[PDB]
DNA sequence: TCGATTCAGAAT
DNA sequence: TCGATTCAGAAT
């Protein structure tokens, strides 16, 4: 699990880049896909292309019907030292009043095509997903699946640049985690997110957001 | 039902309802290196007790001869969109399955999903026996068509473990 | 499970008599306790001793944090028909009002003694249980133990001579279950039993109380 | 944790912490009719060894043979108080148990409950392994003492046993 | 096997 | 083993 704190004035989280199988992962873009990293094996980069390395962050908002867990918890934390003001809440409930469509909406569907492939049928599965690049660097996607309904979840995307210490020129340690400190924008973008998602994954930003409020 | 082997049931489309109940085999072609794993098995035993006779062979290394196009060659494709669901651009990621049915009921697909920590693709090949439904013959050679169609690793895989026998 | 339903301008209960491992058991007291009944190798007596026989429930009101579950499903039902009144479930809640002492308020303690059994140490547990006898032959019984805090459970205790078909001087059938018309002094003091249990149990029956008024 | 043997730790009386992790094991004397299982099998392994000799023995037949009372003929009792709690009877019900700390930290106890299926009592015999703490001799011999003082049925199983070896 | 309950285990 | 998840399994 990643680790939410607050010092100077910040929130910022520990982020594992040691544990690939779990929902926090380093990853390295070639040619626009992401591909995983051995980042105990592998030597990062010292040089410009350690841009393209990043941690993809799967961000949920709640746990076990409770909201003190990874956003819900850097959120508060960020409520309790004002670092999410009162106008800055106020403005996201009042963004979640005017949001009507969401990404779920788009649904998954099995396209039909006019291709066979000696003899078997061809299918076409379509899957919607909602990207947005921040000016501080980041990247937030949602993916939708299909309940294991659909279900939508919330990515959150950060350059290795964007984090110390400096893994530039060097091997990730054992069991090592990174500090990452988390822009104001962010957070509202990640609220964002959640709210536009669904209007399950809405009515939980919704109904946490009035009780800090 | 957290083995490749898993019992299933259609519910909106994903007495007469045990039609709907089906079991998913993710089946593999070889393992440690030999051909004699799952399906692999089911050739060389078939082929050892003559239900699979020398012509039926010739069949599949001529099919296979044939094949250029692979479903990892369609690869997954993130489309762009002209759409802003407030402020976030909306893609689409078109994901390509063969699916073929079979006389008897049973299903056979070959799915793809990036490549797991290595660049590329990698394919794998299902197939769904309803709980009505023993290995048929046919079965057993379409399965080899899939792992035949869906790379030309599998392919390459396959054509090596049939000239040996 | 036992099946609840409504004939005849009654709520009725279907209870397993071949179940003796479940919380629905056949009993017969022998000298002031009770004992558990083969009721398919033993053939239940024809004479007077049959009222010495009895059906033990343990009866719940709750599952899974739903009111849809034995007790709850009988009142609703009596709810709905017009067998529980809009009166009957005012003076109940009325009745929770006052009610302000519980049966887990006694606690369960363990007692030294002065006894000693060669070399070994003697003590005492002391367990408390509420139990009222109904004009109509039921006994409900309300016994407190340890969480597996304390947790608090209701019996309810039905002579054979209260249900049908008659069980005289033959033995239980293959799966048997017997048919029991459930009176609503009955449904009436097992909803005060779980009123008086615990403070726990009280808000979930006024709660559920609340609800279909 | 469903078997006879179980960790539980102390909570509310229910680094340093270690010493409230403890062993529950629900120990057996006999099974199949035979005293060849746990108990018995440790009395008579240690018989065999040399550990206990035939002195420790008699100590015990003769202790056994001393013994009257029982931990069954306390019973359990259910005991009327003359409360009301809003119309209901207020009753106590007084369950027996008999407890023994060994200078090592293990506990022994025998707690007493209805004879399922039967009319009287079933007794059961316990003992508490600190996870801090192999047998002691001295273990050995007081589990074999809470079978002799927990019933009569126990006592002339224990008896039976220790005349054979 | 049912019955009761909740943990630990199998799965890849 | 960790990682993820939820079912089926062991327990008596």
């Amino acid at each position: 699990e990643a680790s939410v704190s607050f010092e100077n004035g910040k929130i910022v989280v520990r982020l594992p880049i040691t544990r690939p199988t779990s929902k926090i992962r380093v990853k390295k873009i070639e040619n626009g896909v992401g591909i995983p990293v051995s980042t105990r094996k592998k030597s990062f980069p010292s040089d410009e292309n350690l841009r393209d390395y990043y941690i993809e962050w799967q961000i949920s908002f709640a746990r076990d019907g409770k909201y003190d867990y990874e956003l819900s918890r850097m959120v508060r934390l960020a409520h309790e030292h004002g670092i999410l003001t009162y106008n800055d809440i106020y403005e996201l409930l009042k963004f979640a009043d005017d949001v009507k469509s969401y990404l779920e909406d788009k649904g998954i569907r099995r396209e039909s095509t006019n291709e066979e492939l000696y003899g078997f049928n061809i299918y076409e599965d379509v899957y919607p997903v909602a990207k947005k690049e921040l000016p501080s660097g980041e990247f937030i996607g949602i993916v939708l699946k299909h309940a294991q309904g659909y279900q939508s979840m919330v990515y959150v995307c950060i350059p290795l640049t964007n984090v110390e210490p400096s893994l530039a020129g060097r091997v990730a340690r054992r069991n090592e985690v990174v500090k990452y400190e988390v822009p104001v924008d962010l957070m509202k973008e990640l609220l964002k997110a959640f709210i536009i998602a669904s209007e399950t994954h809405k009515n939980d930003i919704v109904k946490f957001l009035r009780s800090i409020i | 039902p957290t083995s490749k082997i898993r019992v299933k049931k259609i519910e909106n489309g994903v007495d007469e309802n045990l039609r709907d109940y089906y079991i998913e085999w993710q089946i593999s072609f070889a393992r440690d290196g030999k051909y004699d794993y799952e399906l692999s098995r089911m050739v060389r035993l078939a082929h050892e007790h003559g239900i699979l006779t020398y012509n039926d062979i010739y069949e599949l290394l001529k099919f296979a001869d044939d094949v250029k196009s692979y479903l990892e060659d369609k690869g997954i494709r993130r489309e762009s969109t002209n759409e802003e669901l407030y402020g976030f651009n909306i893609y689409e990621d078109v994901y390509p399955v063969a699916k073929k049915e079979l006389p008897s009921g049973e299903f056979i697909g070959i799915v793809l999903k990036h490549a797991q920590r290595a660049v590329g693709y990698q394919s794998m090949v299902y197939v769904c026996i309803p709980l009505t439904n023993e290995v048929p013959v046919d079965l057993m050679k379409e399965l080899l068509k899939a792992f035949i169609i869906a790379s030309e690793t599998h392919k390459n895989d396959i054509v090596k473990f049939l000239r040996s026998i």
